[PDB]
């Protein structure tokens, strides 16, 4: 921030002034023998203020004295200090200032180590383990980091989730998003080196050989040989999971993780400039002294960082056979993750990690390039000699080989990868391109191993045939222009259309389960596509084929042990079904079939409370334009049957426990109940045949109700809206807790009530709204209903709809605050009526539905409601964003409220209160200084606010009027 | 001899129940299969099967991050719950400011030590645990012990090991667990239970069973233990409907079903199917039999000297001016990679790795509320229920008078100028000023 005004400052950020806080300080100090240890509760905002800002000297030392005197005495009486993690907390006082109490500090670690104090509910316990978790304790890490190192090593290993395994304490899910801040070691290592470096050592190799021995890592874990000198081999514990640790990419430890990040960053930061001969002796150290290769892979990361300072570590890597196995492993996964990926200091730093330079290469690439390339500190001496290095590695693997009748194909692969890099058997070929010259290194390859390879290969492209179809299908269903790159399937139909043949002969000639499972679902949303995007080019018999199969997919959630799953291709087809009934007249009873018995479906998909009834719906809504007669049979229909479509379930159950899936319970239904479905299907269903709704479900009446167009004019929809209305506020309205509606369902009406009525004629609202006008409450629905109201205005612009829907349930208000806010649940319908409850933008100049009339709603409001708090609270909240427009009379209505009532002054607010009017004061200030200066009536109401803000203790309102004044 | 549900024995009914969950069963096990398979294990070849670790790691990823955010929309470190005053009562109680104020404060410490309950006994830890297995199998139970010593969490069963009976309504009839424990290991009284019969070795592990049923003639559950057919004698007790110390939850409710259903059921195709790509794509690169590169600068560092024919020989360059395409070359590479991002985005969308009005209020709002809601219905108000009755019956808070004192949750969201001063602001600085340079 550059400007250095506190009426334009973007934040005010304060700091202490004069001598008063060091004499009141150490006059608290000297006497606390007289005051007593139990009294001075009254100090601990002015030592936490002061430790906030200033971290040395003298004030600092009595400051933190005193907290931690406070500290003991609630420890010796055993009185509860609530751990809630808070900046303001007395822990942090103690912390801040570290620096200046460090013999005390140092007592209270010994007493820790020497009595073993490491459970909960035992001396000291939330202070250690802050000095173990929180960033505000690096002066202790600075200070006495000996002691820190031990401490770890008490809290963190339990002696014998995949943390059980490890031998680790569940307290570990604190360090979960894992990052090389999550602990004290990146500083520890910068403190004292040697002794954190043998600390590393010594907690790996007792966790990984905890999880070896486990049951967890019996047939994932392997041992390996690793070459270390002449005749000098160790062994080591390897897995995929244990190499990739320092990368996050596997599903290992948050800590142990956290540990080998720290580590790999601390040598790619401060070795950047080092002697080789001090870089090589410490990588050497770490691969002589561990027990766990994710050791070595962190190793292996620093000589592919630093390549041309480490050859004689690489020398080493090369002659272990395994590690380049595992690295290619690691190559793999890293070229993928960052897609996956794509608390924000540490995720900040897990994106710029996966742009790390180095994470492209991998051993193989190394092996190579020292063969060929030659930088500027290195003779060409020097660059024979590392050939002849590297070939007597080579010769020394290619003796080692087996007979060739017994090779596996791990044995291919790795004469493969000794392929790759032997650079006595490669020819060279090179291009000119627009990025540079592309170079093709060739290997003279052996005849039995070329044919290995080349049927892999082969076998491969079998595999991923039709995956480009599958692409083009799914971009063009997602209408992502994606699409246009395709121009092998885009004006290309027919072609489309054989490979789908071929598809469909394959699921049928007893198609397995690895091809189904890829391929199970393309003639789908193949056939869609085409009905609903190239039908005019289509002829009759491409148009009859793709009808056929559209239909036998819709057909398919109608047979017993149907499960949903979010491709499985039905959605697709049942989205064509519009095409179909306009094109074929034939098709139309088995259409109104298939939606009529697919409408009786309840299962609920995803977690935002929808079912599976949604996809019907769908189509329904786009026939009502040409099909009224038929649609509204549907409607009429699903009315009528599904009441008894439930008994019959409930019978059918019943009888297969008196001698469920052997039984088709559609079959069923469809012969019991022909002479109704007849009338379905020849449209002969009035809402004269229909009952009285007093006793169906409101599950059912909602079904019906997202039928209906929200627009429409008709005489039977209007009348039928009128009595699912009624309906549901009875319910909704009351205070018995056995007529409580659910809250998915609550949701589903209130919207869809809300568009009913902001669609209607002016002089028809009064009757919508009017079951809710008389049977008005302090119900919590009455909250919900104000919520959805503002929403669909939000998207239609109604203006004098919305307006006269809002002057209707004033006196309502009005009338409920005159008994208190506490009540019930008045204060949120407070709160929604006034627009405070609603997720608005950040910015916002004003609101499309705002206009300088309405200025007089606010003018009652405030005339009218100003004793309940939640008045106030509402008006500040919104003259700070969406009702800014009004911010000079903002002033004086609040200004009003405070001058008539008193009583304010004395209850008790809701939060943020006074952090608003603190920006609304100060904001209007900086914009008006002349006018309030020079006009007495602005400055009078301006001080009213002021004074308020001084009583309850606001230093922004204490200098806001050492200006004015 | 017992009566009605108990008549046969813990284990008749465990046996005659145990029937109708292997299908939840398998559903779970093929959801923590393609996610982190130790959530719910079941493969019996340990002598040849990992708990199998896949090529994806995003189904581990989602899931955690999931329960991470259920757990901040329940149980946040702020006021989540209200003690609730019957307006009724309220209109007696204002006789006197005083009393008024003594006894909202005498709510205030209930309320403190409810909270102060929760975190001083840690239960946030398995409240997170039990979040994980909603999502993995969309069930589980809870039960929270009688206070003993300083420090009393909760204990959670999966449901491997339980059974539970519900009518048309809902209602749970009866609850069964299955408990083992070896022999040696038991308490006195109970190692004494057992001289008669098969001789115990030290390790054998003892089948316990645990019996809980609804009563006719009393509005109560009833409780007994159960081993071989014969009760454990003084394990026997009575809870009111009201407050009975078992706590069975379900992710998503159905009516004529004992149990509830897993989220990601609906998505274990694309599980199945992103894995089957990324082992495809690892074989890719194992098999290819030549390598290509490019040199960056334009060529100004003269590569002819390789197409002369020296192996002996060197160009003059650096890994700062040097490429290779050692993955991108092979020619499906492009086609299941893009695949592989369809797929990666339905996912990460769905595990929620992402005009005026704010659209967040459907998919951080109204997509959670319900859940939010749901288990503030089955998981937190029993729970409190509970506490509110064990703190009375250890005298821990007064006995307030039960027509005005009533708990409810307060689902939503808190206040925002304590949020940026800290997140924002001073936490931000905390960091800054740590990690500057030495």
């Amino acid at each position: 921030v550059s400007n250095s005004d506190l009426l334009s400052i973007k934040y005010v950020l304060t700091k202490p002034k004069g001598t008063g806080w060091q004499s009141v300080i150490q006059f608290i100090y000297e006497n606390l023998d007289e005051i007593g240890i139990r009294n001075i509760n009254f100090i601990l905002p002015v030592i936490q203020e002061w430790n906030q800002r200033n971290k040395v000297g003298e004030t600092t030392r009595l400051s933190s004295l005193i907290a931690l005197k406070y500290y003991q005495w609630t420890i010796d009486e055993d009185v509860y200090l609530s751990g809630r993690d808070n900046e303001k907390n007395i822990l942090h006082t103690i912390l801040h200032g570290a620096a200046m109490i460090k013999p005390e500090m140092e007592e209270v670690l010994v007493k820790v180590l020497k009595n073993r104090w490491k459970e909960h509910g035992t001396p000291y316990f939330d202070l250690m383990t802050l000095i173990l978790t929180d960033l505000d304790s690096y002066p202790v890490w600075a200070s006495l980091p000996e002691y820190v190192l031990q401490l770890a090593d008490l809290f963190w290993y339990r002696p014998l989730d995949i943390e059980d395994e490890f031998g680790l304490f569940r307290s570990h899910h604190d360090y979960y998003p894992e990052s090389p801040y999550q602990t004290p070691i990146y500083w520890l290592l910068q403190s004292q080196f040697k002794k954190t470096i043998d600390f590393i050592l010594d907690f790996t190799n007792k966790t990984t050989i905890c999880f070896a021995h486990s049951h967890f890592a019996k047939n994932e874990i392997e041992e390996v040989d690793v070459f270390i000198e002449e005749g000098k081999f160790i062994k080591q514990y390897i897995c995929n999971r244990l190499w990739c640790s320092y990368r996050g990419t596997q599903v290992s430890t948050y800590l142990l993780s956290s540990i080998h990040m720290a580590l790999e960053k601390f040598f790619l930061e401060n070795f950047k400039n080092a002697d080789s001969k001090v870089l090589e002796s410490w990588l050497l150290f770490l691969l002589r002294n561990t027990k766990s290769a994710s050791i070595s892979a962190v190793v292996t990361s620093i000589v592919l960082a630093f390549p041309e300072k480490t050859f004689n570590v690489a020398k080493v890597l090369f002659q272990t056979k395994d590690f380049f196995r595992f690295d290619m492993n690691r190559m793999v996964l890293d070229r993928t993750h960052k897609s996956s990926l794509i608390n924000s200091l540490h995720e900040e730093d897990r994106i710029k990690a996966c742009d790390d330079v180095h994470r492209n290469t991998y051993l193989e690439n190394l092996a190579l390039h020292y063969q060929i390339f030659r930088s500027e500190n290195v003779t060409e001496k020097d660059a024979i000699e590392r050939q002849q290095v590297l070939w007597d590695i080579f010769d020394k693997y290619y003796n080692q080989l087996p007979d060739e009748a017994q090779e596996t194909e791990a044995d291919k692969t790795w004469r493969l990868c000794l392929a790759r890099m032997d650079r006595r058997k490669m020819k060279i070929t090179t291009k000119e391109k627009d990025e540079g010259i592309e170079i093709s290194f060739n290997p003279e390859i052996d005849p039995k191993l070329k044919q290995y390879s080349e049927e892999a290969i082969k076998k491969n492209s079998e595999h991923m045939k039709y995956v480009t179809l599958k692409l083009w299908a799914s971009y063009k269903r997602e209408k992502d222009e994606r699409y246009k790159n395709y121009g092998m399937y885009e004006d290309n139909p027919q072609i489309a259309l054989q490979e789908t043949k071929e598809i469909i002969k394959k699921l049928n000639e007893e198609g397995g389960e690895d091809f189904r499972l890829l391929n199970g679902n393309i003639p789908a949303d193949v056939c869609s596509v085409l009905l609903l995007d190239y039908f005019n080019q289509l002829n009759n018999e491409e148009r009859e084929y793709c009808k056929d199969i559209v239909l036998a997919y819709s057909k398919l959630p109608l047979k017993e042990g149907y499960n949903y799953q979010v491709q499985d291709g039905t959605t697709s087809a049942i989205s064509a079904l519009p095409v179909i009934y306009h094109n074929y007249p034939m098709e139309r009873e088995t259409i109104k079939t298939i939606l009529l018995l697919t409408l009786f479906n309840d299962h609920s998909i995803g977690m935002a409370g929808g079912r599976y009834s949604v996809f019907p719906s769908m189509v329904i809504h786009k026939l009502w334009l040409d099909y009224f007669d038929d649609m509204q049979s549907l409607l009429f229909g699903f009315l009528i049957l599904k009441p008894k479509y439930v008994i019959l379930s409930r019978k059918i159950i019943h009888e297969s426990y008196r001698q469920i899936k052997k039984i088709n319970i559609n079959k069923v239904f469809l012969n019991n109940y022909k002479h109704c479905i007849s009338n379905v299907i020849d449209n002969k269903i009035s809402i004269d045949d229909l009952g009285s709704m007093d006793k169906v479900d409101l599950h059912i009446l909602n079904t019906a109700f997202q039928l209906i167009p929200v627009d429409t004019v008709n005489i039977e929809h209007k009348k039928l809206v009128s009595l699912i209305v009624k309906r549901f506020s009875t319910s909704l309205l009351s205070s018995v807790r056995e007529d409580r509606v659910d809250y998915a369902l609550r949701q589903s009406f209130l919207e869809r009530f809300a568009y009913f009525t902001l669609h209607a004629p002016v002089s028809d609202i009064p009757d919508y709204i009017k079951p809710f006008l008389d049977g008005f409450n302090g119900s919590e629905p009455i909250s919900e209903l104000f919520k959805k109201f503002i929403l669909v205005e939000d998207r239609l612009n109604t203006y004098a709809k919305f307006w006269k829907v809002w002057d209707l349930f004033f006196d309502k208000v009005v009338t409920l605050c005159k008994d208190g806010d506490r009540y019930w649940y008045v204060d949120k319908i407070i709160k929604s009526y006034l627009f405070a409850e609603s997720p608005w933008k950040e910015n916002s100049n004003g609101w499309h539905t705002f206009k300088d009339s309405n200025s007089q709603f606010f003018c009652d409001v405030s005339r009218t409601m100003g004793h309940c708090p939640s008045t106030l609270y509402s008006l500040a909240k919104s003259l700070n964003n969406i009702a800014s427009c009004y911010l000079n009379q903002g002033i004086t209505w609040l200004s009003e409220i405070l001058s008539v009532n008193k009583k304010l002054w004395e209850k008790k607010l809701e939060n943020d209160t006074v952090y608003y009017l603190e920006c609304l004061v100060r904001r209007y200030i900086n914009n008006e200084r002349e006018r309030i200066r020079r006009t007495k009536q602005l400055k009078q109401e301006v001080l009213v606010i002021l004074d308020f803000l001084v009583e309850k203790g606001s230093v922004v309102g204490y200098m806001s009027r050492e200006n004015i004044l | 001899k017992r009566e009605g549900f108990a008549e046969n024995g813990a284990k008749a009914v465990y046996d005659a129940l145990k029937n109708d969950r292997n299908s939840y069963e398998t559903r779970a096990e093929n959801c923590a299969k393609y996610t982190i398979p130790s959530l719910f294990p079941k493969d019996s070849d340990n002598a040849s099967t990992d708990y199998t670790t896949p090529w994806q790691a995003v189904g581990a990823r989602g899931l955690n991050n999931l329960a991470s955010k259920l757990m901040l929309a329940l149980f946040p470190m702020q006021t989540w719950m209200k003690l609730t005053i019957s307006e009724f009562e309220a209109k007696q109680l204002v006789a006197q400011p005083a009393e008024l104020a003594k006894v909202e404060e005498g709510l205030s410490m209930v309320e403190r030590i409810l909270m102060n309950y929760i975190e001083s006994n840690s239960y946030r830890v398995t409240l997170f645990e039990t979040l994980k297995q909603l999502v993995v199998a969309g069930n589980a139970l809870l039960y929270i012990p009688e206070p003993e010593g300083a420090y009393n969490p909760m204990k959670l069963y999966r449901l491997s090991s339980y059974v539970v009976q519900r009518d048309a309504f809902g209602t749970v009839l009866q609850i069964v667990t299955l408990d083992k424990t070896a022999y040696a290991a038991l308490p006195e009284d109970v190692r004494n239970a057992m001289d008669s019969g098969q001789e115990h070795k030290g390790d054998e592990m003892i089948d316990v069973y645990t019996h809980i049923y609804l009563d006719e003639e009393s509005g109560e559950y009833l409780k007994y233990e159960e081993i071989d057919g014969v009760e454990v004698d003084g394990t026997d007790a009575s809870y009111p409907v009201d407050a009975c110390p078992y706590i069975p939850v379900r992710m998503v409710r159905i009516d004529g079903e004992s149990y509830g259903r897993s989220y990601c059921e609906e998505y274990l195709g694309d599980l199945r199917s992103l894995e089957n790509l990324q082992e495809a794509i690892v074989k890719m690169s194992m098999i290819s039999a030549k390598v290509i590169g490019l040199v960056n600068p334009a060529g100004i560092t003269q590569v002819r000297r390789l197409t002369k024919a020296q192996t002996g020989d060197f160009v003059s360059g650096r890994p700062e001016d040097i490429s290779f395409l050692q993955l991108e070359k092979a020619a499906d590479f492009s086609v299941a990679k893009a695949v592989s991002e369809q797929i990666e985005g339905r996912l990460s969308y769905a595990f929620m790795l992402n005009e005026e009005i704010r659209y967040v209020a459907s998919e951080l709002e109204d997509t959670l509320g319900g859940v939010y809601s749901i288990l503030s219905q089955e998981l937190q108000l029993p729970m409190v229920r509970v506490l509110l009755k064990q703190l009375q019956a250890t005298n821990q808070i007064p006995e307030l008078p039960k027509e005005a004192v009533e708990p409810t949750i307060s689902t939503g969201m808190e206040a925002l100028g304590r949020g940026q001063d800290l997140d924002k602001l001073e936490r931000c600085i905390a960091a800054w000023s740590a990690l500057a340079p030495m």
